[PDB]
């Protein structure tokens, strides 16, 4: 009911960042939504004397059909104090990427119940734009702690923690965990009782509320307990060719450079001559025994492979063809953390932006649920190409960071 | 007296840190002196300006200038410093609208808002920083000192206030008639509909009654100004659109100057005029910026601009846009990574046209920049229209369906058909998946001295061919591309070609057609010629047969 003061980092104004053009569907939608917005308050029309900017779009959460307003507050969130007062940080929970299941519910309609803090409210300025520029861009401000900013669960947090409580209390095994507009709460029951606990967890809310939510209702569910890696694979054969050979060594020797003891010399020994890349080549013992022990240094662990909290994580991903998607997710190279495949790509079979936005999608929320933070993505694609098109396919209420990879890497071959 | 609403004041602040301006008045001539005074004492009059005391310590600095032809003096109150110290504003006018995105209008009226700028009132706290000095005659009393109680001419904050204001004050009226388009530019608005046009001029009427209520009055005597609108750089008329006259100067020589402002009149006139092309010009003025330089035109320049003469001969006019048809985009190649399009609803009637120009960069391919046309005609869409048009494309499905399949990074077009005009866009040669049954294997190396620039670059393969050409000029990276050429030339119409080089690898990996290297393009040429290549990779120096051999031949 009291607001929480906040600034922003030392030296830095306001973001003011373009609005992006958006289609037609997208404006009615947002004029709308924000028509209601503020008639219950949460915004607030501004005048020219803010200059800031913030750009906003709308999306469709996953298998619902209403339109729901997301404002990329990344800009703002770079810009935003670090929020440590009353805890130095949320610990992130191990044990949530160990649930059988986990449900992820959107519960950023709770933070519209919170006032803004009236001097920084003039930095989540946002427009709404017109059809070729023909009428000037609707203005809006926050007047409560906005959906998608890094501020709102900080602020929010000392009331979650309160409404949250005799839930917790009935259910010690159950692991909640909040990330933004998210809250991922796993478990070990029967899907069956793990969704009715999380309809007994929707009613605390609920009941909260009236003391209705958009999206509350909705529930994206997570097997992480399944979830699969990557390790490293070399063919096993019958008949080996001049060119198999010749991949396997390239493959051993990228290898070398993540595990040590990998050696090629009995493997390229097969290959002495000058030969025809499809003749026949007989693995001697040397070169057997020598594929053995790669073999099973490959079954191990990498070594020296930790988690640094204080660094970014970062995620590849390779385009292997026929709807499939690798991708490695590390701090320091040749380290991953984590490296994963993607065949499933949903309602996407003739659109490879729309696959690799739901697999960026993806790959975000496992970060999410293992490390409690989004890496940086580079992604195989051209600037141009990826900033048309990523909006239309997104359907999360967060947004990571990306770069663009213009040379193609070798590596798409070793993780193929 | 009928009340009338008030204003409401936009508050102003200087920014953090900064002061209000302290600039010294310059001493004026008494001729100028007397004529500030009879101004001032009209706008004091009109209550723009007030008469302030000793206390405050700002000031900016006012002149006198003599209004051509006449012997009548204006006041120029200079805020440049004041305009450095003031706070930054949204400016809502960045974004103009592109007239193709207009509707056609039966009617379209201009009233002049001039009067209601000086009912927009500044904020109260922010007037003592408008502060100005007239001199007195003699310097020998106090100068009269006056601050603003309106928004000033030249104040960086003028313009987004006086919009916003006028903004605020006309939503209801557009809200209820939805009918009626309002648009606002300098001291005017433009109302523009679709009535017959008694209905019309009721609303036009009706909106100088909700204009009152601020007390804001507009000039009974219709505005002299009428379709059709010189604004922005185009025409406008109630049913179709152009630019304003393209007039490409006769020269017998031509300047670095003059060729800048050709090609600016090129690409303006590129919205509406189709094919127009500025490569061969712009290729001119690479690098040198001596405005005043004589570039001699080369032949394909001065038949780039014959080119456009001709295109340039007689008006063309775009359409504007109905919501309820499609928009279809039809884009073709014009050579030189120049391409150009149309957009039309019904065919033959453009609502504009464009051009769009190769990325800077080492090497390309026609189906890239296809794509990259296809993205900017899209963005432009949005923009304009704010929705996608349906495309036509001179590529066939198939040829689409192999580059996008196959490419190792993720690539989508919006919906689109093939039209078949040539030139078309075509994949010049496909790298096998999988080595080739009875093809010569070919294995290459390069090496070169990085002091001297010398090395050599060759091949071996598994049926004794050999080959080792010494080099001058030549880098390890380039060398690796000779011995590839060196492979292609020598070798038959099916090839297997093992490299170590990943750079090289990297390079028609990409798939170019063309590229800035002289070397890569005769690469190139030799893939067209064909019928199977297998590239495969090595790591270097890992004892592989073939690959140390063609090394120890290029390396000593
Ligand atoms: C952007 C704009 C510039 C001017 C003009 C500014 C100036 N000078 C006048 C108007 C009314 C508008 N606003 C809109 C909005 C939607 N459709 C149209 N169509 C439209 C406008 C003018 C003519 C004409 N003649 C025909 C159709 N105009
Ligand atoms: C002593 O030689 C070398 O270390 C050597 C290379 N580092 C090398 C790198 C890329 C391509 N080709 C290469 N070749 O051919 C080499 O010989
Ligand atoms: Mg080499
Ligand atoms: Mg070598």
């Amino acid at each position: 009911i009291e607001t929480v003061p906040v600034k922003l980092k030392p030296g830095m104004d306001g973001p003011k960042v373009k609005q992006w053009p958006l289609t037609e569907e997208k404006i009615k939608a947002l004029v709308e939504i924000c028509t209601e917005m503020e008639k219950e308050g949460k915004i607030s029309k501004i005048g020219p004397e803010n200059p800031y900017n913030t750009p906003v779009f709308a999306i469709k959460k996953k298998d619902s059909t209403k339109w729901r307003k997301l404002v990329d507050f990344r800009e703002l969130n770079k810009r935003t104090q670090d929020f440590w007062e009353v805890q130095l940080g949320i610990p992130h929970p191990a044990g949530l990427k160990k649930k059988k299941s986990v449900t992820v519910l959107d519960v950023g309609d709770a933070y519209f119940s919170v006032p803004l803090d009236e001097d920084f409210r003039k930095y989540t300025a946002f427009t709404i734009p017109s059809i070729n520029n023909e009428t000037p861009g609707i203005r809006y401000q926050y007047n409560v702690l906005p959906q998608g900013w890094k501020g709102s669960p900080a602020i929010f947090q000392s009331s979650m923690t309160k409404i949250l409580e005799p839930f917790k209390k009935q259910n010690p095994d159950i692991v909640i965990y909040q990330y933004m507009d998210d809250l991922y709460v796993g478990s070990d029951l029967e899907i069956g009782q793990h969704r009715t606990k999380i309809e007994e967890l929707r009613q605390h809310l609920l009941r909260w509320g009236l003391t209705e939510p958009p999206f509350l209702w909705m529930g994206y569910e997570l097997h992480p307990d399944k979830w699969t890696v990557q390790p490293i694979v070399l063919p096993e054969k019958d008949s080996w060719t001049v060119n198999d050979i010749q991949k396997l060594v390239g493959k051993l020797n990228w290898a070398s450079q993540i595990y040590p003891g990998i050696k090629v010399r009995q493997l390229s020994k097969l290959l002495r001559g000058t030969k025809a890349l499809t003749e026949v080549i007989p693995l001697t013992e040397e070169a057997e025994l020598e594929l053995a022990e790669n073999r099973e240094i490959l079954k191990e662990p990498v070594h020296g492979v930790y988690y640094d909290p204080s660094k970014d994580l970062i995620a590849e991903i390779q385009k292997q063809g026929q709807g499939q998607w690798t991708y490695q997710i590390y701090q320091e190279p040749f380290k991953n953390l984590k490296t994963g495949k993607y065949a499933r790509m949903r309602g996407a079979h003739t659109n490879d932006v729309k696959q690799l936005t739901e697999a960026v999608q993806k790959i975000t929320t496992e970060s999410i649920v293992i490390w409690g933070k989004t890496p940086k993505f580079k992604l195989p694609i051209q600037k141009e190409t990826w900033e048309t098109w990523w909006t239309e396919y997104w359907q999360a209420t967060w947004i990571p960071e990306w770069e663009f990879v213009n040379t193609p890497p070798l590596v798409k071959l070793w993780y193929q | 007296m009928v009340p009338i609403s008030p204003i409401e004041t936009v508050p102003v602040k200087l920014k953090p840190g900064m002061d209000g301006p302290k600039v010294k008045q310059w001493p004026l001539t008494e001729e100028k002196i007397k004529a500030l005074v009879e101004i001032c004492t009209e706008m004091e009059k009109e209550g723009k300006i007030s008469k302030i005391g000793p206390e405050n310590p700002y000031n900016t600095p006012v002149f006198a200038i003599k209004k051509k032809d006449s012997t009548k003096w204006r006041k120029l109150v200079d805020f440049r410093e004041l305009n450095k110290r003031t706070q930054d504003f949204w400016e809502v006018q960045l974004g103009i609208p592109h007239p193709a995105g207009l509707k056609k209008k039966k009617s379209v009226t201009v009233l002049d808002v001039g009067d209601a700028y000086f009912s927009v009132p500044l904020d109260e706290d922010f007037r003592k920083y408008t502060a100005f000095t007239i001199p007195s005659i003699n310097n020998e009393t106090p100068g009269i000192r006056y601050q603003y109680n309106v928004l000033p001419q030249g104040w960086k904050g003028s313009p987004a206030i006086f919009q916003s204001s006028m903004t605020k004050i006309l939503e209801p009226f557009k809200k209820q008639n939805p009918d009626i388009v309002i648009y606002q530019y300098m001291d005017d608005l433009y109302v523009g509909s679709d009535l017959e046009i008694g209905q019309h001029r009721t609303k036009i009427e009706e909106l100088r009654q909700h204009l009152l209520r601020w007390g804001l009055t507009t000039p009974d005597k219709k505005h002299q100004k009428e379709p059709p609108f010189l604004w922005m750089g185009y025409e406008l008329h109630p049913d179709k659109w152009t630019v304003q006259p393209i007039v490409l100067p006769e020269k017998d020589s031509w300047t670095v100057n003059d060729i800048q402002k050709l090609v600016g009149k090129l690409n303006w006139a590129s919205q509406i005029y189709p094919g127009i092309k500025v490569r061969q010009l712009s290729k001119l003025l690479r690098g040198t910026k001596a405005l005043t330089e004589v570039i001699p035109l080369t032949e394909e320049a001065e038949l780039e601009l014959a080119e456009n003469r001709e295109i340039l001969k007689e008006p063309v006019h775009g359409v504007y846009y109905d919501p309820s048809k499609d928009l279809i985009a039809e884009i073709q190649k014009q050579g030189q990574g120049q391409w150009t399009y149309q957009i039309y609803q019904e065919p033959f009637k453009n609502l504009k046209t464009g051009k769009y120009a190769r990325m800077r960069g080492a090497h390309t391919n026609d189906v890239k920049q296809l794509t990259e046309a296809v993205q900017k005609i899209t963005t432009e869409s949005i923009v304009i229209w704010g929705k996608t048009p349906k495309f036509k494309l001179p590529i066939q499905k198939e040829t689409w369906e192999t580059w996008w399949t196959e490419y190792w990074q993720a690539t989508w077009i919006p919906e689109w058909e093939f039209v078949n005009t040539p030139p078309l866009v075509k994949l010049w040669y496909q790298l096998e998946k999988e080595p080739i049954v009875g093809a010569e294997t070919f294995y290459v190396d390069g090496a070169a001295n990085r002091e001297t620039k010398l090395g050599k670059a060759g091949y071996v393969t598994n049926k004794g061919r050999q080959k080792v050409v010494p080099l001058t000029n030549t880098t390890n990276q380039k060398t690796e591309l000779q011995a590839i050429y060196l492979a292609l030339q020598d070798s038959g119409l099916e090839v297997n070609i093992v490299t170590d080089s990943q750079y090289a690898l990297g390079i028609i990996q990409a798939q170019p057609d063309k590229s800035e290297s002289e070397l890569v393009n005769q690469i190139i040429e030799q893939l067209i010629k064909k019928e199977k290549v297998y590239l495969a990779w090595v790591p270097a120096h890992k004892g592989i047969g073939g690959n140390e051999q063609v090394d120890k031949l290029v390396s000593a």
